[PDB]
RNA sequence: UGAAAUGCGCAGAUACCGGGAGGAACGCCGAUGGCGAAGGCAGCCACCUGGUCCACCCGUGACGCUGAGGCGCGAAAGCGUGGGGAGCAAACCGGAUUAGAUACCCGGGUAGUCCACGCCCUAAACGAUGCGCGCUAGGUCUCUGGGUCUCCUGGGGGCCGAAGCUAAC
């Protein structure tokens, strides 16, 4: 936007790393490496992001609200700035 | 929640044969072992109304056999059905 | 009888003492029920991201069992009606779902 | 002591902002509250207690009445959704009040009690 | 609030901090997605249970499709007995706008919305398009299983389109 429309994202390919490198996705325990799938809130970050499939995510974010409730990670944490 | 093993005993109690596992005699059986399987359960939870409608199904899909099986050979019908001590 | 995987956790003011005598009895509850511990993790005290208890941290123990369906749930009562417990879940035993790079 | 001129260096800056109104406050590190103006306090009386200047000046007198007690710096906390964000706070950002942090709590409920008739669609 | 007023505040409200009770719904994921016969169904967890798709070709051997009547299921609302009742809200109470407002706006508020069992059975209950089966170009995106796996083969959801169809769309 305004006349970059700022939609164009070629298919990602090679998406830099995949965000991290073998990392289990029912791992109810493993906060270090979820901590990362969540904004700047316990706000689970959409599929633009991330960089995830379809079973995936159902699963990621089955586990992220399995972690809630063991008080690992966030629900939903304030903002800085702005 | 059983139906695992059970199963071979079921398969094997009626198998026409060895090997026998798809007779409309085992499948019947099989089917009944189910059946009374979810029938049990109806009992508890009694407005599961949709497990209600796979009853029906069996219970429908079973009965037809038997109404196969009634008209090609009446004689291991009697058997069966009283096999199971059955419908009526 | 299924596996599963009972999370608990508890107050941090407690003493070596104090934690020992819960455990043991949080395993001799599981036992009560066809449980058969076949592992632990006593990864106990870490940040929470939000107090439970109005306390900020907490001690996660991790223990496998493989009970007989038909009682989880009930466990999970006893586990609870202990004061220094604090949370308590238990799931099945999924399998690893390798996934990344 | 008498009315005593307690000294408090630093403090809470909570920010109300709505299609109505703005109201600003003032409180020690510890939530406990010092001083609380508005859009109120200062004549404006209708919507016009929710025009910008809602925000700043009352975000002035926030200041003012919250420097009288000491308070040099402080850290904003912006809360609700509408207009008064940003200049309730540019206003303490030059009300002489530096400002440690901007922060932002607005409550958003997870989806729980049915919202007024007025409020329901949105797309 | 378009402006307002009723309304609530010095028995000190609002606004901020801490603690407690309660009901209801359940963010972000979430979607152009999923599942279900339809109605309909989303915090998580366990348990009991239905259906379904694929791979293997292993078992039965036409055992099949449809389905008048019957029976069962069937949003919301409403009804009966009992509980619960945070928010919302018919009726109703006031406030304001109007030439007049038993209305749009505003502040309260009862049934109700909630749960249990029983009753009602309707619907733009719509894909407004019965069920099953065989046949007839493709391309494109997408969910889910198999695969010699960014290519081919099965099931489901959308898009654009051959022939053909249609009064046209
Ligand atoms: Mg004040
Ligand atoms: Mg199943
Ligand atoms: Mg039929
Ligand atoms: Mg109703
Ligand atoms: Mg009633
Ligand atoms: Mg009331
Ligand atoms: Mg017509
Ligand atoms: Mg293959
Ligand atoms: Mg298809
Ligand atoms: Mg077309
Ligand atoms: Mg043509």
């Amino acid at each position: 936007k305004p006349k970059k429309e700022a939609q164009r994202r070629p298919s990602r390919k090679a998406k830099v790393k995949a965000t991290l490198g073998e990392f289990d996705l029912r791992d109810y325990r493993n906060v270090e490496v979820l901590k990362r799938f969540l904004s700047e809130t316990g706000k689970i970050l959409p599929r633009r992001r991330t960089g995830l499939s379809g079973k995936e995510q159902r699963i990621l974010a089955k586990t992220i609200k399995r972690a809630r409730i063991l008080g690992l990670l966030p629900f939903t944490e304030k903002l800085v700035r702005k | 929640p059983i139906t695992k093993e059970e199963k071979q005993k079921v398969i094997q109690e009626f198998a026409r044969f060895p090997g026998d596992t798809g007779s409309t005699e085992v499948q019947v059986a099989l089917l009944t072992l189910r059946i009374n399987r979810l029938s049990e359960h109806l009992k508890v939870h009694k407005k599961d109304h949709h497990s209600h409608r796979g009853l029906l199904m069996m219970v429908g899909q079973r009965r037809r056999l038997l109404r196969y099986l009634q008209r090609e050979d009446p004689e291991r019908y009697r058997a069966l059905i009283e096999k199971l001590g059955i419908r009526g | 009888m299924r596996r599963y995987e009972v999370n608990i956790v508890l107050n941090p003011n407690l003493d070596q003492s104090q934690l020992a005598l819960e455990k043991e009895i949080i395993q001799r509850a599981l036992e009560n029920y066809g449980a058969r511990v076949e592992k632990v993790e006593e990864l106990g005290l870490r940040r929470l991201a939000y107090p439970i208890a109005k306390d900020p941290q907490g001690y996660f123990l991790w223990y496998q069992v493989e009970m007989p369906e038909d009682r989880v749930n009930d466990l999970a009562r006893e586990l609870r009606i202990r004061d220094n417990v604090r949370r308590v879940m238990v799931v099945k035993s999924q399998e690893p779902f390798l996934a990344n790079a | 002591k008498k009315k005593v001129k307690r000294q408090v260096a630093s403090g809470r800056a909570y920010i109300h902002a709505s299609y109505n109104n703005t109201i600003v406050t003032i409180t020690d590190p510890d939530g406990n509250p010092i001083t609380w103006s508005s859009g109120g306090v200062i004549g404006y009386k209708g919507s016009r207690k929710g025009t910008p200047y809602a925000a700043q000046l009352a975000a002035l007198d926030a200041a003012k009445k919250a420097m009288a007690y000491g308070m040099q710096s402080v850290d904003v906390i912006v809360r609700g959704t509408g207009a008064g964000r940003e200049q309730a706070i540019r206003a303490l950002q030059a009300s002489g009040l530096q400002v440690k942090s901007i922060v932002d709590d607005t409550p958003v409920p997870h989806n729980g009690c049915r919202p007024k008739k007025k409020f329901r669609k949105a797309s």
